[PDB]
């Protein structure tokens, strides 16, 4: 491109590992965290102020202290007057715009965007306009703007790990827990405090399958479906759905557990959320 | 910004001219305006103008990793990203209509013209292939910049010479100039564009090489590309109003001999330049 | 890196670049140079949407992170701070190669930008290259590919420690004009006229690095000498952050 | 000879209109294994003229190698140009200043004359949108059997040129309005020799009079069943 | 033209259709700049209180990169020093810089899309655009004129190499661009390489007191109008 | 994207809400409107089809399959979603890709299909393109003939056995299906208003939508597996509010339409799901009809 | 004189003694006139015109058209009646409540998106044409206004090619059936089509600062089941080509009724799509 | 001083009626803000929510940025004593700047871009516009600064005086 300093004209390689002893890798991951219980959620506020509200969101990659894993930093922008070329709207536009930090992008060089940017924006922009009073701010627009500073997981190793899905689902649960704290932070009427909950259905042995709420892949054998759902406790209500996962129609009970155990997520996930919100006020 | 457009006085005036087979610049309706091709002090360097419109254009050759549409081929590219310069009209990271043909005739041109020997320009297959770029720069547009162009671009590729190479026990080495005299660049045949326009409701006046003020009151235009000895590289009336198939004939007719006459001053002008660098 | 409000998060991730994809490369005599001649250090900034209202997805793009892009690039050539030496995987059989060169792609993202952006751009720059620890990598003639040990690391011998300095100057325009140290957005956006001063002073001698003085006239020859002072305060207090 | 086909020969050409019941005009065209169908918007409000908006979308399936096409990008834009351009020099935009025409042409399947078989769905659909023209642009190809590195005076020009004969033969296309001699488009990217530059628009041009008649037939087919009904 | 002329060479109108041009060449560096006069700011940069000066710098080969944004905004802010931006107070100026030549280095093959800093062309630039202002008649402050120095060190000695060709910048300990306006007040100060305060300020007198870029600025500009003046009698 | 006034929106939103939902159409909740569609619609493509609704809407997809140089799965199929006169990045567009894609690649069964040998693998092509302009969501149209598609994909046998480069019979009528007659995943878009399910929604309706879901399927009634779910944004959100006669509202006014301003009740999610998934229901009918269309 | 489709380019007459209409074009070198679109041949008064096959509506001065607000424009707002281009509605050219007793009109002008908003629907009547072919709308009848209490349609010969016609009246009120009680008719010779309970502010006759608000009245089950009713009635003209007028919508709605009353469903099944709609048209062909 | 969560339960609707940053939810009333609760207690007590935009009727201050013959462009800056986190563009219409003689007045003889005009919202426009009045004694030119860039000082209403250039200038000044 024009406006970025290009790199080699060779295509570089991302450093490849010399995996000297297959003894040395060992064991498989195992998750130790119970269940039922989310990672320990960092939620700052504010962390931006030249933003008119702002959070930032990071979490420990397996439960460990100081093994950082999932960053998110939020900077909502106030009701702002719409651009001019669409000068109009009865109902406050919400603009989701949600970018992998460079030190997150897939491709250190990419011809293209990951699709996954925008998919995120597609699904936390379905999650929070629900949450976000459109009718209060008539004529105005709020932009929610998500730096994914880092994945969970590097995002060429994530390639390996089976599939990106269960880590986008992750990603998006961060970001709508994040994007709350800011929109909170900045003042936007908001129907309840959404918090993004996620939950798997796993099998790691022979023996039936667990419903596993905040998952990571590498930590389990096999997941058999997982869900993501942005949530409204007060109002017990769901903005975004999503799940993925081969589950027989006979299997409803368990869909309808998976999705129970991903709103518990959300419920535990927006416990620190208005822990952090109250404590910031 | 969108482009000034003249006065519908200038606009029925200069229609009405053509029709007396008159033209503000007093050059006939088959004539072109004074050529002056100057070749700059570097190599591959060409400055182009046609009265008011001056092109410059800069030929360069970097060796770079084949991928894409030549992954082991090796690639000759033109950039001709109009300015401000060329008009306020124009502005920076913004294609136009004219922009976008413009390169697109000149692409087609050079490649389709094989005037280039590509399988010359690979050092090695799928590693390293010579990259031939062609940056051409409208000083300042008065029309027919498809044709200064294409002058420029030819004048500045064959007068543009490759850095010198060598593969010793498979090692590519390339020398820069101050280790070995940079080779002419292989060049078959030299096309060159003629642009033809045409301004009757019915398109029935043709104009051979037009001010940016007729470009605006005309109906339609044509681009011929042909070698010295006749072969058309390319055609090109993109539409407008249509012309009768016997008037086109007499226009590629004519851009033949207004070809001949560019190929041999270039071949002088070449000549000319060639003493200046070995008296 | 925080300087106030201003916030800027610099990561370095380095990628291998085998030498035969790299065109122009010459086995060295053990030009520009290799960092120079193969595009090693690959910097980019990283103006984050939204990071300051100027920087609204709404609002035309600016070219000031090109700017700084370039700024950051030329000095981290010229203050040769990162060699190529360090950069070059051998293979050493037992005839020596290079079989190809570290890329270092100095990411940096603002988080929150408050104005001076380069001082804290040029810092997170420094202070992440000191911390880099490439992993130790090595050519494998059977896998005829370069692998990394998962486990041994190589740090870079970064060195001096050039540190940006920054102000702007402000006129009541007696023509009274205030120095403003570290600028912050509000700052800079009445003050016309900025100076930038990169000093080292590794050597206990102030050394400048690169000056970029622009936008007035204030900032005559007397100013200059006496800001490098100043820019050598700054390095002193900047050198016991970064450790 | 030609494989299958006289030189003086249109492939099976075979057109239908109304394709679409959605679009204002719809057409769809097959010109031998050549696919394209075309939906036009009628004009309506998205300044002297209405604009002409053509927007080309060539399926990757349409393509033979997916690689051969390798997104095509500036070959598209350009064909849009062309296109676009061909159309106005008949739509009688002056009619509808303050609105836009938008055709979109979709290349089901690509075997040569692309550009001709584009320029032919656009009218087809732009006469089934009602849109006031003024003659049919259509448009077809022709090349010489002989390249123009073999320079065979005996060797005369081709018609409706298959995508094998585009690589091999110099090829060109032109449109005409109507059934007249003039030229709306005369695109010849191959390279040919002057001498058989006169040849090959001559027979372009014949082979636009017979694309008329199947275009203009084809048109008919479709009026009368219509009055016959409404 | 070429590099071991010491006389800077210049002309006015080069480009018939701008409104002001200039085609300025010296040391080997040939830059030919359109200025347009206040003219309609697109929405973006409508400032409300003065004129818009949007420099732009096209490399006589490539496609403008990062360096170039750099010289684009380095000019911009300058040269809004010294025009009257304030006269025109929702206008454009338009002024684009082409670098029709630089002095081709020998000892490195050709590179394109190098982001590097280039002090070296950064006079020619200054020179190029301070002409067409001039020409296009944009009312000013005052003149300005740039000098490049190339603080190299031979042996035991430091060496000042003036309006150095890119070779020489790269091969130079220090490189140092000095724009000096009418007034003798500092407009540019852009350095770059080690070098002592003291060498900065060295190199700040052989840029300033020094070919009298000042008086060759005068001389073509009176040239200019006496010649398009010469009806006046 | 839809445009609807306010009063006419209230209109949809009584009309639905009541205990049978009047739709606009007069039809059945559970009922899909009449399906045209088309196999092998273009020569020369392993699987290609056409849909066209009664909406006016129409949708093409074709079906490319080129060896590759690698039981194995990898996720080498490609969608391509051709919308006409989007700047090839718009929202939808990509999220339609995405999502299509994420139903097939959901069991990864699919992948496996591709599966020419350990050293070669089928790379697929999937390119679908909206005919008609997009008067409506374009997605159920682009599943079922995605769907539609794929159950006409035939692969080249293979004469060659693995280890060497493959190589395949050349006669189309000899290569085997793809999905060969578990079936390629349908997706239905369901619609809630009030405790009402609604099933391939119009626009007009889709348009007051208290909850959207896109929800794909797949079957081995039939033996349906659920393979994802995404919630469709209500564009009812982006709708203007409606102005009473003669602020925050305190009560529902009847008449007065008020864009759905928090999200879908938990109840309500479980319900769109299960009625999707009960044997017998929209799933078998969509399949039942889409099965009947000649191969 | 439409004995067979005349096409573009397709020489109608040479003979001077004609003038040109619609659809027709003279080069300027010729006295003769020359079809420019595919259609029949109309003439009258020695004026020679081509009434294409299929062509989007073009107004005429007195129609009565429904049509969708789109922009709202300094004193003017830009309606989609499915013409060329947006129809004008001037905002002197409503019935404001009281616009001379407010004395508000200077607050008025500003206030536009009090009276009508983007996407609001409304029946207005042409009262002018400019040469470009835009309609100029006007909306100072008492039963022209914003449209309420109903549901909206597109009529656009899909498929079946007749639409919408000129006739006696393109708005009148039917009784309706199972107590649906009295609902509107608004077909808009543009052929958007309007569906609606009556109420005495509406457009239909029984056989003011709320006028712009957009409350529905109450609107019961049975009166929206009719109401779609006949909206697939319309739609079941439309998708087989039967002329879309009063006429042809009360012998459809009837037959529908009644269709209804036999059917198992009962009357309450409103359905009239597919093999069912072809039924329909069959006894109302009839 | 309770603080409130967006969505905590504040009471209701019998109990309270909805002020700003409050919304009602099945017959309850809810804070739709991170804010402390407070209740105007007057019927029904008003509750509300405290953690802004233009409103008809408001005095605003304002910097105008571009003038035209028929109408003046000002950027909102303070709405009611509060200052704006982000901006709004309005429109003084001629008609809009002096209460009498709105047909002699000239938009150059009121406001030129650059000061700072104290008005009073009229309507919310059509496009991206507010509608501005300056047509009152309280409202009208604040902080003008003359040609030659110094800051002035009111003379008369009608012109505001230069203290180092002396010179005088038309401008819409506000009385107070």
């Amino acid at each position: 491109d024009r406006r970025r300093i290009n790199g080699p004209a060779g295509a570089t390689i991302p450093p490849v590992y010399e995996d000297s002893g297959i003894s040395e890798v060992k064991a498989l991951k195992i998750r130790s965290r119970p269940s039922n219980i989310i990672r320990k959620i960092y939620l700052k506020t504010g962390v931006t102020p030249s933003a008119s509200g702002s959070a930032y969101l990071e979490l420990e990659t397996s439960a460990n202290s100081g093994v950082s894993g999932l960053k998110l930093s939020c900077t909502v922008h106030g009701p702002r007057s719409l651009p001019r070329s669409s000068p109009f709207s009865p109902h406050m536009v919400v603009s989701t715009h949600v970018k992998y930090a460079p030190f997150a992008t897939k491709q250190r060089r990419g011809y293209l965007r990951d699709p996954t940017e925008r998919d995120l924006g597609i699904h936390l922009e379905a999650a929070l306009r629900g949450a976000i009073i459109a009718d209060r701010w008539p004529k105005s627009g709020v932009d929610i703007i998500i730096s994914i500073i880092e994945g969970d997981q590097d995002r060429e190793a994530s390639k390996t790990q089976g599939d990106e899905v269960w880590d986008m689902m992750n990603t998006l649960s961060g970001c709508i827990t994040v994007a709350s704290a800011a929109l909170a932070d900045a003042g936007i009427d908001c129907v309840d405090t959404v918090a993004g909950g996620v939950a798997a259905l796993v099998q790691d042995s022979d023996g039936s399958p667990e419903i596993v709420v905040d998952p990571i892949p590498s930590e389990h054998r096999k997941i058999l479906a997982a869900c993501c759902v942005a949530y409204l406790p007060m109002r017990d209500e769901v903005t975004n759905l999503w799940f993925r996962g081969d589950l027989p129609a006979s299997d409803m009970d368990l869909y309808t557990e998976l999705v129970e155990k991903g709103i518990q997520a959300s419920r535990s996930a927006n416990r620190v959320l208005v822990d952090c919100l109250t404590e910031t006020v | 910004p969108r482009e000034v457009e003249p006065s519908l006085s200038e606009r029925q005036f200069v229609l009405q001219a053509l029709q007396e087979g008159l033209r503000l610049d007093g050059r006939q309706l088959d004539q072109y305006r004074p050529l002056s091709l100057t070749f700059g002090d570097q190599y591959g360097v060409a400055d182009v103008t046609f009265g008011k419109t001056r092109v410059l254009a800069k030929a360069s050759a970097e060796v770079t990793v084949p991928y894409a549409d030549r992954p082991l081929d090796g690639i000759f590219t033109i950039a001709t990203e109009l300015s401000p310069m060329t008009s306020p009209t124009f502005e920076v990271n913004r294609p136009t209509e004219t922009e976008v043909l413009l390169s697109r005739l000149l692409e087609k041109t050079i490649r389709r013209s094989g005037a280039l020997d590509t399988e010359s320009l690979c050092l090695v297959a799928g590693q390293k292939c010579w990259s031939i770029r062609v940056d051409v720069h409208v000083m300042s547009h008065d029309g027919n910049l498809v044709d200064a162009a294409c002058i420029a671009v030819v004048a500045a590729l064959r007068h543009f010479r490759k850095p010198d190479t060598s593969i010793e026990s498979g090692v590519l080495t390339i020398y820069t100039p101050a280790e070995r005299e940079p080779v002419p660049l292989s060049w078959l045949h030299t096309p060159f564009c003629v642009t033809w326009s045409f301004f009757g409701d019915e398109g029935e006046i043709a104009v051979l090489d037009a001010t940016w003020l007729e470009e605006q009151v005309r109906v339609g235009s044509c681009t011929i590309s042909m070698n010295k000895h006749g072969e058309i590289c390319q055609i090109a009336k993109l539409g407008g109003t249509p012309v009768e198939a016997v008037s086109l004939l007499q226009c590629t007719s004519i851009a033949l001999t207004k070809v001949k006459e560019f190929s041999d001053l270039v071949d002088k002008k070449l000549a000319e330049d060639f003493k200046r660098r070995n008296p | 890196v925080r300087a106030g409000d201003t916030t800027v998060l610099c990561g370095v991730r380095g990628e291998v670049l085998p030498v035969e994809r790299i065109p122009l490369f010459r086995q060295p005599d053990v030009g520009r140079g290799e960092l120079k001649e193969y595009d090693l250090l690959v910097p980019n900034i990283e103006l984050a949407t939204g990071s300051a209202p100027q920087f609204l997805p709404g609002v035309p793009p600016t070219a000031l992170a090109q700017t700084l892009s370039t700024r950051v690039y030329s000095l981290l050539h010229s203050t040769r701070l990162v060699s190529a030496e360090e950069l070059r995987i051998w293979y050493r059989p037992v005839q020596d190669r290079v079989v190809a060169y570290w890329v270092l792609y100095i990411d940096l993202v603002f988080l929150s930008f408050d104005g001076n952006p380069f001082d804290v751009a040029w810092a997170a720059v420094v202070a992440a290259l000191r911390d880099t620890k490439l992993p130790v990598a090595r050519w494998d003639p059977d896998r005829e590919m370069v692998v990394c040990s998962k486990t041994e690391t190589m740090k870079l011998t970064i060195k001096g420690l050039p540190i940006a300095c920054s102000a702007a100057v402000f006129l009541e325009k007696k023509n009274r004009h205030w120095i403003l140290l570290d600028p912050d957005r509000l700052e800079e956006s009445l003050c016309k006229e900025v100076i930038t001063m990169v000093v080292d002073f590794s050597d206990g001698e102030t050394r400048i690095r690169a000056i970029e003085k622009q936008g007035g006239t204030v900032f005559g020859r007397e100013l200059i000498r006496s800001f490098a002072l100043v820019a050598e305060d700054r390095w002193k207090v900047v050198k016991e952050v970064m450790k | 000879r030609v494989d299958g086909r006289r030189w003086n020969e249109l492939r099976r050409v075979h057109a239908q209109i109304r394709t679409q019941a959605a679009a204002d005009g719809s057409s769809y065209l097959e010109m031998g294994h050549t696919k394209v169908m075309c939906v036009v918007t009628g004009p309506s409000e998205p300044g002297k003229e209405a604009e002409v908006v053509v927007s080309i979308v060539i399926a990757g399936f349409s393509s033979v190698d997916r690689k051969r096409h390798g997104r095509n990008d500036k070959r598209i834009i350009e064909m849009q140009s062309t296109v676009a351009n061909a159309l106005s020099a008949s739509l009688h935009t002056h009619l509808f200043p303050h609105s836009q025409i938008t055709i979109s042409l979709h290349v089901l399947s690509q075997d040569g004359s692309l550009l001709a078989a584009l320029i032919n769905a656009a009218t087809l659909a732009c006469v089934d949108a009602g849109i006031p023209m003024t003659d049919y642009v259509v448009a077809c190809t022709a090349g010489s059997t002989s390249t123009y590195a073999a320079n065979d005076e005996n060797a005369d020009p081709l018609l409706d040129l298959n995508h094998q004969e585009e690589q091999e033969l110099p090829w060109l296309t032109v449109a005409t309005l109507g059934e007249s001699d003039k030229v709306a488009v005369l695109v010849c990217e191959s390279r040919v020799q002057v001498s058989r530059l006169e040849g090959m628009l001559a027979v372009g041009v014949d082979g636009c009079k017979q694309i008329r008649a199947i275009l203009d037939h084809v048109v008919r087919q479709k009026g009368r069943r219509m009055i016959r009904e409404g | 033209t070429t590099t071991a002329t010491t006389a800077p060479e210049a002309a006015l109108g080069v480009l018939p259709r701008a409104d002001g041009s200039a085609r300025y060449s010296h040391a080997g560096y040939t830059v030919t700049a359109s200025v347009n006069g206040p003219i309609e700011a697109q929405r973006r940069d409508e400032h409300p209180y003065e004129a818009h000066v949007d420099v732009i710098v096209r490399p006589a080969a490539g496609v403008g990169g990062t360096r170039e944004r750099h010289l684009e905004s380095i000019l911009q802010s300058s040269f809004a020093q010294i025009i009257l931006v304030k006269s025109f107070p929702r206008s454009l100026i338009q002024i684009v810089l082409q670098v029709e030549e630089s002095p081709e280095n020998e000892y490195v093959n050709t590179k394109l899309v190098q982001a590097s800093l280039n002090f070296a062309v950064m006079p020619a630039l200054f020179q190029t655009a301070m002409l067409a202002l001039l020409s296009a008649g944009v009312p000013m402050r005052a003149t300005a004129t740039a000098t490049a120095i190339a603080l190299a060190s031979e042996n035991g000695a430091t060496k000042t190499l003036i309006d150095p060709s890119p070779r020489q910048v790269e091969l130079a300990q220090s490189v140092h661009v000095f724009a000096f306006t009418s007034q003798d007040e500092l407009l540019l100060a852009e350095s770059e390489g080690d070098f002592t305060i003291k060498e900065w300020d060295a190199a700040y007198e052989t840029a300033k007191n020094i070919p009298d870029l000042r008086h060759f600025i005068r001389s073509t500009m009176e040239a200019k109008v006496a010649t398009d003046l010469h009806w006046k009698s | 994207h839809v445009l609807l006034s306010p009063a006419e929106l209230a209109y949809l939103h009584a009309s639905l809400s009541l205990t049978p939902p009047i739709r606009p159409d007069g039809r059945s909740p559970t009922q899909f409107r009449p399906l045209i569609a088309e196999t092998g619609i273009l020569p020369g493509a392993n699987g290609s089809a056409r849909v066209c609704f009664a909406d006016g809407t129409e949708a093409i997809v074709g079906v490319k399959a080129e060896v590759e140089k690698t039981t194995g799965e990898a996720s080498w199929v490609e969608i391509t979603v051709e919308i006409p006169g989007v700047r090839d990045d718009d929202s939808g567009m990509v999220f339609l890709a995405q999502l299509l894609g994420e139903a097939l690649l959901a069991d990864g069964e699919f992948v496996k299909k591709l599966w020419i040998n350990r050293r070669y693998h089928w790379k697929l092509y999937i390119d679908i393109l909206l005919i008609s302009p997009p008067l409506s969501y374009p997605l159920p149209l682009l599943s079922l003939t995605t769907h539609l598609a794929l159950l006409s994909t035939r692969l080249p046998r293979l004469k060659s056995e693995g280890d060497e480069d493959p190589y395949f019979d050349d006669d189309w009528a000899v290569a085997p299906y793809l999905f060969p007659r578990t079936r390629p995943p349908i997706t239905l878009l369901v619609m809630a208003v009030g405790n009402n399910i609604l099933f391939d929604p119009s626009k007009e309706e889709l348009a007051v939508a208290d909850v959207a879901l896109a929800v794909s399927v797949t079957a081995t009634g039939r033996k349906l597996r659920l393979l994802s779910i995404r919630t469709i944004d209500p564009p009812s959100r982006l709708t203007p509010p409606g102005v009473p006669n003669s602020s925050e509202p305190i009560e529902p006014i009847e008449g007065v339409w008020r864009a759905p301003r928090g999200g879908a009740k938990r109840l309500v999610l479980g319900a769109l799901v299960q009625k999707v998934l009960e044997k017998g229901g929209v799933v078998d009918e969509v399949l039942d009809a889409l099965e009947g269309v000649e191969l | 004189s439409s004995s067979d489709i005349v096409t573009p380019g397709e020489l109608i007459t040479t003979s001077p003694q004609f003038m040109r209409g619609h659809g027709t074009y003279i080069p300027p070198g010729t006295t003769s006139i020359i079809s420019s679109v595919a259609g029949t041949i109309l003439r009258t008064n020695k004026l020679l015109s081509v009434r294409p096959l299929r062509a989007r509506y073009t107004p005429e001065v007195g129609d009565l058209v429904v049509g969708r607000i789109i922009e709202v424009q300094a004193r003017r707002w830009r309606v989609d009646v499915g013409s060329t281009q947006f129809a004008s509605l001037p905002l002197s050219a409503i019935n404001l409540p009281g616009g001379i007793l407010r004395k508000r009109t200077e607050t008025d002008e500003l206030q536009m998106r009090s009276f009508f908003s983007e996407g609001d629907l409304l029946v207005a009547e042409v009262q002018g044409v400019y040469g470009d072919g835009g309609a100029v709308l006007h909306t100072r009848s008492l039963k022209y206004g914003k449209l309420r209490n109903g549901v909206f349609v597109a009529v656009s010969g899909m498929g079946g090619g007749g639409g919408v016609v000129r006739s006696r009246r393109q708005v009148w009120t039917l009784e309706g059936a199972n107590g649906a009680g009295l609902i509107d008719v608004v077909l808009g010779v543009n052929g958007y089509v309007w569906i609606a309970k009556h109420t005495e502010d509406g457009p239909g006759e029984d056989p003011s600062a709320n006028m712009y608000s957009s409350q529905n009245d109450r609107i019961e089950a049975e009166t929206m089941r009719e109401i779609a009713r006949l909206r697939g009635v319309v739609m079941a003209l439309v998708e087989n080509g039967l002329r879309v007028d009063e006429d042809m919508v009360m012998r459809g709605y009837r037959e529908a009724v009644e269709m209804a009353l036999v059917s198992p469903e009962g009357p309450e099944d409103v359905y009239l799509g597919g093999e069912r709609g072809r039924q329909l048209a069959a006894a109302l062909t009839a | 001083p309770t603080l409130a969560l967006p969505g905590q339960l504040l009471g209701p609707i019998s109990k309270y009626q909805p002020g700003p940053g409050t919304h009602v939810h099945e017959s309850n009333l809810y804070s739709s803000l991170l804010g402390t609760v407070h209740v105007t207690q007057p019927e029904l007590p008003t509750i509300s929510v405290s953690a802004i935009l233009p409103e008809v009727g408001n005095i605003v201050l304002c910097r105008v940025i571009r003038i035209t013959p028929r109408q003046a462009v000002v950027t909102i800056l303070v709405c009611g004593d509060t200052v704006l986190d982000a901006e709004w563009q309005g429109l003084i219409r001629v008609q809009d700047i002096r209460a009498t003689e709105k047909d002699r007045v000239k938009v150059y003889e009121s406001f030129r871009p650059g000061d700072i005009v104290r008005a009073e919202v009229i309507s919310l426009g059509d496009q991206a516009n507010y509608y501005l009045s300056t047509a009152r004694n309280e409202l009208g030119v604040i902080l003008a600064t003359s040609e030659a860039g110094n800051t002035m000082y009111p003379v008369s209403w009608r012109e505001y005086r230069d203290p180092i250039t002396g010179l005088t200038e038309l401008r819409k000044v506000a009385k107070p």
